[PDB]
């Protein structure tokens, strides 16, 4: 789990991300609504018109709206730049657990402890259908993707799957006459044509707490209180047990599909999110807290960013590390995308799949070293526990068709970071931090004992940089003898310029830039995450913070150069084209 | 380079 | 010259350019912010966002502006010292382009540094008085010397400039070239808030007569902000003249 | 109270339905372009008038037809903001006026938007539409704004008028 972002409040019930914006919405159990942006780390604004616990939150997925719904019986419509309350809807007779957008109509659906879901035109603001037949409290009830479709979990250990079209067809006909109907009082106790369940689905021998559609496939996902997550399948005649996912101890407040992954994510009052593999139903990871129980999972709808709300707060995180592993030579750019090794080059713009990587790593490539002079690959891959990382060694090979790239048998074996030194040597750091010069072929030519090394870089043929952990030193690999030291804590990449005449040393939110001798020219400290850099051929480093391209100059001078909507890792720049990957591994070029 | 100072010194002037 | 509290927020590839004239009051920071649509389009709804880090308040939020293409406007926001404490104000510009899909909505700004020297006066006090606060005064910043100065007296005016502080060590107690020195330095806040420093430096004899001064520098406030605030200003002033 | 269905049409983004619920609810409804229909029914001087607001998007223009029928009153509501489908509102309009089933209906043109700077005025959009070549049809163009209402009553009490001295 890579933690983004935490915070410390009351009771987290609901979660809500911004679909443009780096902002999150907490519902809090004490009435509060808060408005954070997770980039930042900051506060932004905070609701407080709830009387008691907010359990239900949304964004409007294209307007500048957000609603509400608490145990007061309220809805609340917001407008977060006016930051006001617009409305209230009133109609609901118990605690509402979820409120949701449709992501084209204006309707609002809320799930309520009233055994009713109700669909609520915000335009209106009227109620448009209310869906009976639940015979306990719905827990949750969300709108499909795509589809007319609504799913509802209920304690009465029943997942519904209701047909919502009859609503589209009524409302959207333009020739709906100016019939009177004044049906105020017309409950009919008879449930209204316009939404029928399509399916019920039953197995859970609890109450079910949550359910959720998958983003393309008919398949559900739903948390309850026996303890397990169920995966169900749906065709338009008949819906389907999947399998089951066991591992919970407790009850299961809320399970999720992973967007752009076959994952599955739920969160449990037993104090741990478990993900699972869609397709083993195997527990994949595993992660606790010691004191805070888990009630609600969001994920973002456009990046890999996950929340997860907890009796004492909020916690935002990755899975994995989105950064491509990529290497520059020359022209030439070689990155990894998926299980392939690709090949760019900068002039022709011509994007070519090299190599298939070996199968069967369970964690991405953590960082490469591409050899020119061989035309051989590097490719460091780190575990969970960095005593068994490895690395894989690979020539590329000459004739790449690239509609089926030849998969060349990497030579794997453990370290924690592989680096070429020569043409025909690199230097592997090994589990027991000591510095390991192999060969091509994998063999070990010279072993060296280096005091407190925890990373490797290239530092020219024959030199490396040697990170500590307040320092970074320049070692002969040939006489065994430190040439240079600069003070700088945990440094993450070393980019030199294309000369070999500078060095930028990027830390987590510190930039060194150094000369071939490593004096230190200038430092420059960022509030915001340092991503990535490149040299100019001006001279001048090209950097990426989370939010700014910016550039630094060798005698100190920085400065903005442009905002970004993503973070990007900036490849290489030539005259006013910056060649980058963004966190998909698509090269892209800003100017 | 923050630190609270627990000395006796201290807590007899907070007592005070 | 108004032009040497001229702070450049935003550069000149950014489609809003912004600059800042930051005036510092005695309980009040005004904030006149220049801005440049440097676009072909109309910028609508074009708001400074402002937030404050520290005993900072915003006392009004700038209203939506409309420019017109290639226009400029002038936005006065005013921020209110609650504390003698170090602040940073941090801002957007957002804006609403007509009818362009433009993917860029915000402007990020350059953060703006307050600084706590502003509210820093010199004061005086008694060495006996010294002795009690000193041992009364519940937070301490220890701050480790790291200068390029080679002499300790120069180094010492340097801290007593760059802090406002006054030293209540007698010269004649700083006279002699020994290789050693310690010195007590006090000051009071505008709002009345004692800050201590006690300075005990030495230059190492076995790095030569080149080596740098090393040492600590300990502040002591009855108020957290106070110590931290002094502490970080004097880590800054030490890399500057590293230089 | 004497039933009267009047018809509200226009093109997408004229303010249809903000005008529609401002006239039913006295509130400014932040609308989405309707991709539909609404049907309201607003009193005015002891005349109940059934409005049916429908969306003026390209792909909805061809569904305009359906409700001609049983239409007494047209109300066609124009962006006076936009300049450059103004003559597409003209084509859409004469092509309604040339229905048989519209023949005897009375027609108020709402030059909506008019607090915006750029706006054309009453005029500009009566010559523009060519309302002055409309032989035999009652017509009038009120100069509104939806946002603050002003022009929407004045409007209708011109329609309640018409339709009033017609029977």
């Amino acid at each position: 789990m890579l933690t983004k972002f935490e915070t410390k409040s009351a009771r987290v019930k609901g979660l809500s991300f911004h679909p443009k914006r780096p902002w999150i919405l907490t519902s809090l159990h004490n009435g509060v609504i808060q408005l954070w942006d997770y980039r930042m780390c900051t506060l932004i604004d905070k609701f407080d018109e709830h009387d008691g616990p907010v359990r239900g939150i949304d964004f409007h997925k294209q307007q500048p709206l957000f609603v509400s719904g608490g145990d007061d019986y309220k809805i609340k419509v917001w407008n977060y730049k006016l930051r006001r309350c617009l409305f209230t809807l009133l109609g609901h007779l118990d605690y509402i657990r979820t409120t949701f957008f449709h992501h084209e109509y204006p309707w609002i659906l809320s799930a309520s402890d009233d055994q009713t879901i109700r669909v609520w035109n915000w335009q209106s603001r009227t109620c448009v259908c209310v869906l009976t037949g639940h015979n306990h409290y719905v827990m949750c009830a969300q709108f499909h993707p795509s589809e007319d479709l609504v799913v509802s979990a209920s304690l009465d250990q029943t997942v519904r799957v209701w047909d919502i079209s009859g609503l589209r067809k009524k409302n959207l006909s333009p020739g709906a006459v100016e019939s009177d109907v004044r049906g105020i009082t017309g409950v009919d106790l008879f449930g209204t044509t316009d939404a029928v369940v399509k399916h019920v689905l039953e197995g859970h021998d609890r109450g079910v707490n949550w359910a959720a559609f998958h983003p393309t496939m008919p398949l559900i996902v739903s948390g309850a209180d026996d303890r397990q997550v169920k995966i169900w399948r749906m065709n338009e005649s008949k819906a389907w047990e999947v399998d089951t996912c066991r591992g919970h101890y407790n009850n299961v407040s809320c399970a999720v599909f992973h967007p752009r992954q076959e994952l599955i994510l739920s969160n449990s009052e037993d104090k741990s999110i478990r993900v699972w593999d869609m397709s083993k139903r195997t527990g994949v990871q595993t992660f606790r807290r010691d004191h805070d129980r888990f009630w609600v999972l969001a994920a973002h709808p456009n990046l890999n960013l996950f929340a997860a709300g907890h009796d004492g707060g909020m916690i935002v995180f990755k899975l994995e590390r989105e950064r491509p592993a990529y290497a520059v030579h020359g022209n030439m750019l070689h990155y990894v995308k998926d299980r392939f090794l690709r090949q760019l080059d900068f002039n022709s713009s011509k994007d070519v799949a090299v190599m298939q990587l070996r199968s069967g790593s369970k964690f991405p490539v953590f960082n490469m070293s591409y050899n020119p002079a061989e035309n051989a690959v590097l490719l460091c891959t780190r575990a969970s526990n960095l005593e068994n990382s490895t690395y894989d060694l690979y020539t590329i090979p000459k004739d790449a068709d690239s509609q089926n790239p030849d998969a060349p048998e990497g030579k794997r074996s453990s370290g924690l970071t592989a680096v070429w030194v020569a043409r025909n040597r690199f230097a592997v750091l090994d589990r027991m931090h000591s510095l390991l010069i192999k060969n091509l072929k994998n063999e070990i030519t010279k072993k060296i004992q280096v005091p407190n090394c925890d990373e490797i870089f290239y530092a020219g043929t024959g030199n490396l940089l040697l990170r500590d952990a307040d320092s970074i030193t320049l070692f002969d690999v040939q006489q065994k003898r430190t040439l240079a030291s600069v003070k700088i804590s945990k440094v993450k990449y070393v980019i030199w310029s294309a000369d070999m005449s500078h060095v930028a040393l990027l830390a987590k939110h510190a930039i060194v830039i150094c000369n071939r001798k490593l004096d230190a020219l200038c430092n420059i400290h960022e509030n915001i995450r340092v991503k990535s850099g490149a040299w100019d051929e001006s001279g001048v480093f090209i950097y990426t913070t989370s939010n700014h391209i910016k550039y630094a100059v060798t005698t100190g001078d920085h400065g903005i150069i442009r905002t970004l909507d993503l973070p990007i890792y900036v490849t290489r720049v030539k005259g006013n084209n910056v060649y980058c990957l963004d966190r998909e591994c698509r090269p892209r070029v800003l100017t | 380079g923050l630190v609270q100072r627990r000395t006796e010194a201290s807590r007899n002037a907070a007592d005070k | 010259s108004k032009l040497n509290k001229v702070t450049q927020l935003t550069g000149f590839s950014d489609p809003v350019y912004a600059e800042a004239y930051v005036h510092v009051n005695q309980y009040d920071i005004v904030l006149d912010v220049l801005v440049v649509n440097q676009t072909s389009d109309t910028l609508q709804n074009c708001t400074l966002e402002l937030a404050t880090l520290g005993d900072l308040k915003l006392v009004e939020k700038p209203s939506p502006l409309t420019l017109a293409p290639h226009d400029f406007a002038n936005i006065k926001a005013n921020v209110k010292v609650a504390s003698t404490e170090n602040g940073i104000i941090f801002g957007n510009i957002v804006y609403d382009v007509s009818g362009a899909a433009s993917d860029r909505n915000c402007v990020v700004l350059s953060d703006i540094h307050i600084d706590i020297m502003d509210y820093i006066q010199p004061a005086t006090c008694t060495d006996a008085e010294f002795r009690q606060m000193w041992a009364e005064f519940e937070w301490e910043n220890k701050v480790t010397v790291n200068t390029n100065m080679t002499d300790l007296n120069d180094y010492l005016q340097h801290i007593l400039k760059s802090t406002n502080m006054k030293c209540l060590t007698p010269e004649k107690a700083l006279s002699g070239y020994c290789g050693f020195m310690a010195a007590n330095l006090y000051a009071r806040s505008i709002f009345g808030e004692d800050a201590l420093a006690n300075v005990s430096i030495e230059k190492p004899v076995h790095q030569g007569p080149d080596a740098a001064v090393t040492g600590h520098i300990r502040i002591r406030a009855k108020s957290q902000g106070m110590a931290l605030s002094l502490g970080d200003k004097i880590n800054l002033s030490q890399k500057k003249t590293s230089l | 109270k004497k039933e009267m269905r009047i018809l509200m049409v226009g093109l997408d983004a004229a303010g249809k339905t903000t005008i529609l619920y401002k006239l039913k609810l006295g509130e400014i409804v932040t609308t989405i372009p309707t991709i539909g229909f609404n049907v309201e029914t607003v009193e005015y001087k002891n005349i109940s008038f059934t409005v049916w607001d429908v969306g003026g998007q390209d792909k909805i223009r061809p569904l305009w037809r359906h409700y001609f029928q049983n239409t007494q009153g047209l109300i066609f509501v124009v962006d006076s903001n936009d300049r450059e489908r103004v003559n597409e509102a003209r084509e859409e309009l004469m092509r309604m006026l040339a229905e048989d089933e519209l023949r005897d209906a009375v027609l108020l043109v709402f030059a909506n938007k008019q607090d915006l700077p750029n706006a054309m005025n009453a005029a500009e959009i009566t010559d523009k539409l060519g309302l002055h070549s409309l032989r035999h049809r009652n017509w009038y163009i009120q100069a509104t704004c939806a946002t603050s209402g002003d022009g929407l009553y004045e409007g209708l009490d011109w329609l309640s008028n018409q339709l009033r001295n017609q029977k």
